[PDB]
RNA sequence: GGGUAGGUGGUAAGAACCUCAGAUCCGGAGAUUUCCGAAUGGAGCAAUCCGGUAGUUGGAAACAGCUAUCAUUAAUUGAUGAAUAAAUAGUCAAUUAAAGCAAUACGUGGUGAAGUGAAACAUCUCAGUAGCCACAGGAAAAGAAAACGAAUGUGAUUCCGUGUGUAGUGGCGAGCGAAAGCGGAACAGGCCAAACUUAUCAUUAGAUAGGGGUUGUAGGGCUUGCAAUGUGGACUUGAAAA
RNA sequence: CCUGAGUAGCUCGGAAAACGUUAUUUUGAGUGAAUCUGCCCAGACCAUUGGGUAAGCCUAAAUACUAAUUAGUGACCGAUA
RNA sequence: GGAGAUGGGGAGCUGUAGCGAAAGCGAGUUUUAAAAGAGCGUUUGUUUGUUAUUAUAGACCCGAAACGGGUUGAGCUAGUCAUGAGCAGGUUGAAGGUUGAGUAACAUCAACUGGAGGACCGAACCGACUCUCGUUGAAACGAUAGCGGAUGACUUGUGAUU
RNA sequence: UGGACCUAAGCUGAGGCUGAAAAGCGUAGGCGAUGGACAACAGGUUAAUAUUCCUGUACUUACAGUUAGACUGAUGGAGUG
RNA sequence: GGACUGUUUAACUAAAACACAACUCUAUGCCAAACCGUAAGGUGAUGUAUAUGGGGUGACACCUGCCCAGUGCUGGAAGGUUAAAGAAGGAGGUUAGCGCAAGCGAAGCUUUUAACUGAAGCCCCAGUGAACGGCGGCCGUAACUAUAACGGUCCUAAGGU
RNA sequence: AUCAGGACAUUAUCAUGUAGAGAAUAGGUAGGAGCAAUCGAUGCAAGUUCGCUAGGACUUGUUGAUGCGAAAGGUGGAAUACUACCCUUGGUUGUGUGCUGUUCUAAUUGGUAACUGUUAUCCAGUUUCAAGACAGUGUUAGGUGGGCAGUUUGACUGGGG
RNA sequence: AAGGGUGCUUGACUGUGAGACAUACAGGUCGAACAGGUGAGAAAUCAGGUCAUAGUGAUCCGGUGGUCCAGUAUGGAAUGG
RNA sequence: GGUCUUGUAGCUCAGUCGGUAGAGCAACGGUCUGAAGAACCGUGUGUCGGCAGUUCGAUUCUGCCCGAGACCACCA
């Protein structure tokens, strides 16, 4: 499971090339960022989060 | 990143405003010394609320900072050197001030008391700034064994 | 409850029994139901070994007999707690749901190729197929208008038949292939949030609890006014009747 | 005064739609507004007109199938079936 | 509807005029300046059943070497970790040290103890180098005869793992 | 001979870590002899077993009252094996 | 011929084969370098250049001659080639309107690839042969001459000691 | 966050320049036949640049109101000043565009160490030790890349090649 | 003469072509003649490339010019015919 | 197809922007020297790939062609 806990976004399996007549498959690994979390009680250190989720946290001022 | 700061002009822009400029990640929001609160109120009243809260919070910070220098200057800080042949090994770092603070119980942060990383023997004195309206002094003494 | 003059499950001969006071047999409600096995006190080679607690009986005791209990996760409750006062992870106790299996069939989602034809083949095809996984229910998924689509036109979603093998699409091959339109099966649309209003939270509440409110021909909020006890279940009880 | 924002978009890859990526639906990275006064749509995209308010929730039918229980049928097979 | 014929049920479907790329027209259409010539036209049924062919479906039928996915396997074999055990018997004498001779002392020499080998001879044990035998056998890998190694890159008892 | 003892690589595995799912890895724990520790030999007899069945000679580790001596001492540290 | 002890197709080939001592080069200063694995995780390793794996050869002794033309390598920058992207600027269209026709045309948007920058590699150069790989012909010349030390030329980077 | 240094734009900056004849270093194009003239000329001094050792330019001193012999006469294929222009090289600051080297810590990374949980080498945290916005990692787009996948590799023919 | 040379212009035209050649098809070949404007030459007529038999490359796909054609609701535009 | 570069003598190297065709070797003559040497001065080899413009006047400038070395071509 390469994803954060607060949001559930699964890595999509797709394709890859810039040139060919055939087809292949690869995944997209969602970018994961270890950042401190914010809450009034206890645990506030490293948790993995998604980048878009981080940006939403920044504009929503979730500290 | 952030659009609000906790303080007015200190060394650069990004005052205690509804909207502030930003250039990448900063301690302008990370540090508890200077943070930002969620907006969650911004239609027209938010700027007046932030301004009034700015003056009131500056005044209350000044009052509590005076009390905190008084209470921390009254107290005494003593430790012990576990030494061999009169050679100092004890660590004198922010640990000690955090310990003495948690015995007393005031809210601080470990990057807020910036203290030099070194050793010390005998009585010595330290001058440090706690906030941007503060200038304080603290004393450390140690006993040999 | 019904019904009966024998039966003692199949290889049937003998035993030895009860039975005409109702068995045998049929159905309903049941009690109990060894071990292992999701198997869960712990372990292990499934039909094995060691247990712990609380009782209870015997015996000085040891130990032996009959009961329940003692696994994990998640959520909730209480105690609990290090750096570091608090808090914090964690620790134990209590309550509640699993976790399995199968109807080899149907549901969704995620995974996911080949030989196959193309007279080769790497395109397309074989198909999201096989197979795998996870979660399901008697079914599920789907589903109430940024729907349509061109009109003086309809008005949740699904399936059936015409449209049609069409318009298109494509190493423009092999092929793939509609969506509207029309005709039927059924047809119920309701419910939050958001404006505002009542209390707590250090009224920095941004959270909770309650009232109003559930959208196109715009609606709701706002100061009011007029009229009304209505019909509906998608549903709670008991009662009756079939 | 309110009617659902990292949202519609857009760029880069992508995927389902007849589609073999094109308006239409989804998004992995990046970036990024408006508020019924507008937004989108009528397969590029403007103007006029129309259509209705997505970025909330649930919703029985209209169905596929017979492992079962009972009854029954078979221009069903009769022991190499 | 006795899991039947049928009755209902025009939604469509072939024809009723065709041309062309279509616009658009039309007993004409396209070319063009053209009506000329050339192009197809100048009404020539449909619903069934039965045969014949055919379209795709395992499609007159049995035949592969394969391919991909999913399972099973270290009791064979190869490798390794642990735990063990055995290897008849007999040869061989490297050092080292000690004694004595020797020398100025060494060097050197005569020796004694002593035991070193991917040592040797060679049983059990391993292997299978060689000829014969059988080779639709006693036996899906041997039998007789020989042979090499056989205190070490030896073997195998068991467990385990790949 | 083996359990009621522990371990040899190895296995499993509360938490935990990683990974589409499956699953893999791994802490503390727990299993795993062919290892390590523990007290019985001679003989007799059935057609069938026998150190076990029977005669002899013993030992052993625990519980219980008891007498005499005595303060002992573990999951803790060290030797031992 | 190989040093040898020793190893290999159970079941048709045991050796010129394998293998070792030993020799040589090379990537690496530790979380290594090599990897096994989709990532954690693990060996090399509770390792630390006398370490470590890989490429070649294979007692002992002696030699290792030429050629960086090209290939693969090391280092460098003079210059040119250079995607992706960042964004000078231009063009197309609608049309509020100006407008007699035309045409022009503010407004938002669509289509547009650009000016310039833009990595490494490549072309380039210096080195590199117990790393790939190759190691030529011709002509005459010394008192018989066949002989060619000795000298000359075409090719190539080079002509077998 | 942080300072500094080097490139491309160009304001504004001045210099910029030999065939022969040309009194001639001459980059040329065309109006101008002018103006420097207390701000003052032919001509001389010290300094800067320079390139022809010879061309050209500027500050101060000096000549004193004139001449520039390159305004016009006069010469040269290409005429003199100025006027606007296209070339120039170098430097000077004006900032825009991205580049490199800085410092810090504060994101992030730890297979540093210690402590508690925990009888425990995994982990949770705190600190330390470090690095340090490098860099893991994600995405996009290049390179390299038989380690690997899919396959490919016509025919005729007195057999085929 | 279909050879040579001179002069004149440029039909190496357009829309077409019954009728034939041979013909797996595609494909290839010869042209009667009509209508329009033509040049040569008074006319006659000729002139629908070279005296011929060789001198070639299928379609999609893409581009260019015109385009009385269409243009997804409309007008345009895109885009295609 | 663009984007850059390259062309000279009998062979191998040059090349003041327009203001010109130059070393070495290939062949010969000569000079130095007791002699042979040896070395060197040099007759010569030059429309500077070609074609049209520029400039008083072109081998290098402009445009074209010829001989050539390099980076670029595919729908899921």
């Amino acid at each position: 499971a390469k994803k954060d806990q607060l949001t559930l976004r699964g890595p999509l399996y797709g394709n890859n090339r810039s040139h060919s007549k055939t087809i292949t498959r690869r995944k997209w690994n969602v970018n994961l960022q270890p950042c401190k979390v914010k809450t009034a009680d206890g645990k506030t250190t490293r948790i993995l989060v998604s980048t878009r989720t981080l940006r939403t946290l920044k504009k929503h001022n979730r500290l | 990143m952030k659009v609000i700061l906790k303080q007015d002009v200190s060394n650069l822009g990004k005052r205690f405003d509804v909207v502030d400029v930003k250039d990448g990640y900063a301690i302008h929001f990370l540090f508890p010394k200077k943070l930002a609160a969620p907006l969650t109120k911004k239609s027209l009243q938010d700027r007046d609320l932030f301004l009034k809260k700015q003056q009131e919070h500056y005044e209350i910070n000044k009052a509590l900072s005076h009390k905190l220098k008084e209470v921390i200057e009254q107290t005494e800080l003593h430790f012990s050197l576990k030494e061999h042949n009169g050679r100092p090994y004890g660590s004198i770092i922010t640990k000690q001030i955090i310990n003495q603070a948690h015995t007393k119980g005031m809210a601080l942060q470990k990057f807020m008391f910036k203290d030099n990383v070194r050793l010390g023997f005998g009585d010595h004195e330290i001058t440090l700034h706690i906030f941007e309206d503060t200038t304080a002094v603290l004393k450390v003494k140690v006993t040999p064994d």
